[PDB]
């Protein structure tokens, strides 16, 4: 019945204010025994409860982030917003807006429904296309392409214009200390086919309009 | 299911300046309460009980179109509960209702008053309003008129009843959980008897 | 409001609205009375009756309606039904054909120190000697005598809140102008 | 309140039973929920109040417990039930989620096929050098890559990336990338990555001489 | 209705209808106030009072009256006698006859999230100062001032009712139109205190033009 929608800038610079807004449809933000909640999950780690605001306007916050966090409700637009001041790189995460239902008769409290989620990354880095380097093969042989030093995510990698999919493994991107991403895509092939068959990795990075078709050979 | 009928004991008045119809009516409510069923043979062949209305659940019908705040019946008489689960309740009431007045043909005018009955405590989801059903020769029909006793009814000194229909009105637009979804309206088309106004104003004034 | 629920249950567990609300019977109940005139409804010269819409602010202390806010989550003030507590029986002595006493039992404001404020409304119909000698240019001095009907001054003392009635929320009349007002 | 969810990782197969415990430091009056998160999706509520099943959830999921001890049971597993499972408490603020127990398909022990790749001449043209060691198609996930440069152990200058269980064999691959400056790359001759994994009788080394 | 009976018994165990429902000490209760005009009965110039028939539309949240429908046979809402639950003491402050209260207390609709909606009927005689200068070719400005009688703004916060317009609702089909008055404007406003005992108001204004045909003829 009720639907929650996150929105806000997908990229913020460090030491600035991260702002998000959750729009509620099919339900009033000032009606019913509800807590309008903000949670976050940094990628590959635990979920962290940022805070919530009650329908009366009272707010509760995580003690870890208490000083930097503020939550507000706007009744006219049926919205509630989160502000996190002086953000560092550790504040990069998928942010969720949720509704915690509370019932007194049965003495229960649970989060339902959740928002879809909004991925916010904290980085002063700017867009930069990848450099694509061959990972040249040395009875199955391996070869690949190194997609190095790009920002932001994502990059898509295919082999032979999508005709080669068997044995292809494209690794998740790793964030370097430089703030730029890097990944490798590899494929295992018969060693007998190294002399007869051509292998090309097709790398696309839309934010830079990088389109590279790199032939990989011994 | 709540079956309703109206008996007009007397049409007290229609005040034109205040546009108010004062009537004495007896509202027959009939419904089923299976919790109040018993075997007559297990309880000394008792077939009917008289109980205070505050002891049982009631389908709280009110006059929606009153204009004085008297929404409810005047005298909360006993309910009659039969062994097969039927609850019969005939509260009498004095009702003062809104009746807009068409002055176009006065004193040769006729009016179209209405008594609209609904439940504010319950909606169409919780109760279903319907007209009372009578039987003749094992054939059932609905009572689609205001009941008037030919013997005990005294005609008003100024108004003659021409038509007196009864209708179940359901609003398709309103939601089922709204009190305005359903009502039962009892109408009174009443023609003025202009003899007093004739003799006392019109003939002297015209002459 | 579980704190206020527990507080309200404690305050009225063994409470009496019959006895005067004092620790010791030789003490007097000090009541502050202030009249607020909202509207001058009517001046009936023939029957000598003045009809007014009023608010009868009454303030006292109930010795047995105190609590520590720290013991109840910091609750410092509550609103409770007036019918449950003892109240002064203020009566309009010169009532003509209306109510003698307050009949609209609105809620009282109770502070943690036992202080009670109760500001019920009333329609006062008061008997006033009407001098028609100078009508339509007449001036009328109309009074409202108010007192505890059954309690004498030795058990309940009444004191005016102010020397004048409160006219801050008075609705202007299209027939009369209040030249002067005072409480004695 | 601190919520300790055990075990951190489990392997089960289609049709087997799964049990995940989530102990609580303080007494909770059944104010516990069990969530399921799929890769890349929002967390999905399965159970709340420690026993109530959310609408639209298969009946195989079951929640139980009280006080400080709570359990989630997944009997008659399904292919779609391989996800991360979280326990969340709502007895007091701040709300505390569990560490997260991941359950994935359990398959035959397979050892990695190891490959080492030198830097390309193209990347050396730009002033940096990356050495990539690939571990391909191996289960379980537990594996250790060590880099050696002229038989000298490296530290602090490599990063690892891992795929999800393959959609076909449910095996894992892992890449380790040694990043060195071009100047540093030329001061040493032999570059090696050593791989240890329970399917390997002994550590496997792949190396090249520049 | 045995599930309804059990739910009601659990709902009202330990419940106090005289205590204002504030989740925590210091919380306010938001009360949305709206009006439906069933009939403009009259405007007595001699007594300077407007007689109307209305339905109030009061909405608030009582956290104590929340339950999980899954634990009570899927019951999502209840219809409860208004005397059983806490009510905001919303009255017509500017009544002219001494009557502050509604005509019938009827029943309140309570949702499983504790949201309470109450739509009592009311026959109100409100004070209206008549602008007599242009009678009978006059227009009047008659206000209905609704507010809590006891609770201050720090306890009960009033809002205009809109799902939504800031106006008196008039149903086109069923409205009993007055033969002497035409409704020109019908807005509603929230009046804040000027700025501890201060109270908001919700004022429903009726600007009405007299139809003077009777006085032209007579
Ligand atoms: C000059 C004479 C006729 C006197 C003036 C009579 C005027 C006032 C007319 C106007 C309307 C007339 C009435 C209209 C209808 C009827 C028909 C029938 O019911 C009997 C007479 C009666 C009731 C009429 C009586 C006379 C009447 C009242
Ligand atoms: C009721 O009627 C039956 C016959 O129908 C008779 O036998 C019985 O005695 C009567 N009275 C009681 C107490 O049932």
């Amino acid at each position: 019945q009720v639907q929650l929608q996150e929105s806000g800038p997908r990229l913020v610079k460090p030491s600035q204010t991260l702002s998000l807004t959750c729009t509620v449809s099919g339900g009033s933000v000032t009606r019913g025994n509800y807590y309008w909640t903000w949670i976050r999950q940094p990628a590959g780690k635990e979920l962290e409860w940022i805070g919530h605001i009650y329908i009366s306007g009272r707010t509760n916050f995580n003690p870890s982030l208490k000083s930097r966090v503020s939550i507000s409700v706007d009744t006219s637009k049926n919205q509630f917003s989160l502000k996190l001041t002086s953000v560092t790189v550790a504040d990069t995460a998928v942010y969720y807006c949720a509704r915690e239902r509370e019932v007194i008769v049965d003495r229960r409290r649970w989060l339902d429904p959740w928002g879809q989620g909004i991925l916010v990354t904290v980085s002063s880095a700017s867009t930069k296309g990848p450099s694509v380097f061959p990972l040249a093969p040395s009875g199955t042989a391996a070869l690949g392409c190194l997609v190095k030093d790009y920002f932001p995510e994502p990059v898509t990698v295919s082999w032979n214009s999508g005709a080669l999919t068997s044995g292809v493994h494209t690794f998740p991107a790793v964030l370097q200390s430089s703030g730029l991403y890097s990944l490798s895509s590899v494929v295992t092939v018969p060693s007998s086919s190294l002399g007869t068959q051509t292998y090309i990795c097709n790398v696309n990075h839309k934010p830079s309009n990088t389109k590279v078709d790199k032939k990989v050979e011994p | 299911d709540v079956a309703l009928a109206l008996t007009l004991s007397n049409l007290i008045s229609l005040k034109e300046v205040e546009e108010t119809l004062t009537t004495n009516v007896w509202i027959e409510h009939g419904w089923t309460d299976n919790r109040l069923k018993w075997n007559a043979e297990e309880f000394g062949n008792i077939s009917v009980l008289r109980l205070p209305p505050d002891m049982v659940w009631l389908p709280e019908i009110v006059l929606e179109n009153n204009n004085d705040g008297s929404f409810q019946i005047s005298y909360s008489c006993n309910v009659l509960v039969y062994h097969y689960g039927f609850v019969y309740w005939l509260p009498p009431a004095i009702f003062r209702s809104s009746c807009p007045i068409s002055v176009t043909y006065f004193p040769f005018d006729w009016q179209n008053c209405s008594l609209k009955f609904s439940s504010l405590k319950y909606t169409a989801k919780e109760i279903t309003l319907s007209l009372k059903q009578d039987a003749k020769e094992n054939r059932t029909y609905p009572v689609e008129w205001i009941i008037i006793d030919p013997e005990g009814f005294t005609e008003n000194g100024e108004w003659e009843i021409v038509h007196r229909p009864a209708r179940v009105n359901v609003d398709p637009r309103a939601p089922l959980d709204s009190p305005s979804r359903q009502d039962i309206t009892f109408y009174l088309i009443i023609r003025r008897k202009p003899l007093f106004y004739i003799i006392n104003i019109l003939v002297p004034c015209v002459l | 409001s579980e704190h206020e629920t527990r507080l309200v249950a404690k305050l009225f567990k063994d409470y009496s609205s019959v006895v005067r609300p004092v620790e010791d019977h030789r003490q007097v109940v000090e009541v502050t009375v202030g009249l607020q005139l909202i509207q001058l409804i009517n001046v009936d010269e023939v029957n000598q009756i003045v009809t007014t819409n009023v608010r009868l602010k009454q303030q006292w202390v109930d010795y047995n309606l105190k609590w520590n806010p720290d013991d109840y989550g910091g609750v410092k003030k509550i609103h409770i039904p007036s019918e449950k507590i003892w109240r002064p029986d203020l009566v309009l002595y010169n009532n003509a054909d209306g109510d003698f006493a307050i009949v609209k039992f609105t809620k009282v404001l109770l502070q943690y120190t036992g202080h009670i404020t109760w500001t019920p409304p009333a329609i006062f119909k008061s008997y006033c000697e009407i001098i028609v000698t100078h009508f339509p240019f007449d001036e009328q001095n109309c009074s409202m005598k108010l007192g505890t009907w059954t309690y004498d001054g030795s058990v309940v003392a009444i004191n005016p809140e102010s020397d004048q009635p409160d006219l801050s929320n008075f609705m202007e009349s299209g027939e009369w102008v209040i030249k002067e007002s005072r409480g004695w | 309140i601190v919520m300790t969810q055990s075990p951190s990782s489990l392997s089960a197969s289609i049709g087997d039973r799964v049990t995940i415990t989530c102990r609580a430091s303080h007494n909770i009056s059944r104010y516990l929920s069990w969530f399921q998160q799929r890769p890349g999706k929002a967390p999905k509520l399965l159970i709340y109040a420690a026993s109530s099943l959310q609408s639209g959830v298969p009946s195989r999921f079951s929640g139980s417990g009280s006080g400080t001890d709570y359990t989630l049971t997944i009997s008659n597993l399904h292919p779609e039930d391989f996800a991360t499972y979280f326990c969340q408490q709502s007895y007091s603020t701040p709300l505390i989620f569990g560490q997260g127990t991941k359950v994935e398909i359990k398959r035959t022990v397979a050892a990695p096929s190891v490959f080492i790749f030198p830097p390309s001449d193209e990347q050396l043209k730009s002033g940096t050098a990356s050495v990539v060691c690939l571990l391909n198609n191996f289960y379980p996930r537990e594996a250790k890559v060590q880099w050696k440069v002229d038989n000298a152990l490296q530290s602090g200058n490599s990063q690892e990336s891992v795929t999800e269980q393959d959609s076909k064999d449910s095996t894992y691959s892992l890449s380790s990338t040694l990043t060195l400056s071009k100047a540093d790359y030329e001061k040493h001759k032999v570059y090696a990555c050593e791989v240890t994994h329970q399917g390997l009788s002994s550590p496997v080394t792949k190396s090249f001489n520049r | 209705s045995e599930a309804e009976g059990r739910l009601r018994e659990k709902l009202f165990s330990g419940y106090d209808s005289s205590v204002r429902p504030a989740r925590e000490v210091g919380d306010r209760v938001r009360v949305s106030v709206g009006l439906i005009l069933a009939q403009l009965i009259s405007l007595n110039e001699k007594d300077e009072e407007m007689s109307t028939k209305v339905y109030l539309d009061l909405e608030w949240t009582d956290y104590r009256l929340s339950w999980d429908p899954a634990e009570h046979d899927g019951i999502d809402s209840l219809r409860i006698t208004a005397e059983s639950v806490w009510l905001p003491d919303v009255v017509l402050l500017n009544n002219n006859d001494g009557n502050f209260d509604v005509a019938l207390d009827i029943s309140v609709v309570v949702s499983s999230d504790g949201s309470v909606r109450w739509q009592p009927p009311g026959i109100y005689r409100s004070s209206c100062s008549i602008q007599v200068t242009y009678f009978p070719f006059d227009w009047q400005n008659c206000t209905m001032v609704f507010s809590s009688y006891s609770y201050d703004s720090s306890e009960v916060s009033l809002q205009t009712g809109l799902g939504g317009h800031q106006e008196i609702h008039i149903h086109e089909g069923t409205f009993i139109e007055n033969g002497q008055w035409e409704i020109i404007h019908k807005p509603s406003r929230l009046i804040q205190p000027p700025g501890e005992g201060q109270r908001q108001e919700v004022i429903f204004y009726l600007i009405i033009r007299r139809k003077p045909l009777f006085y032209l003829v007579n």
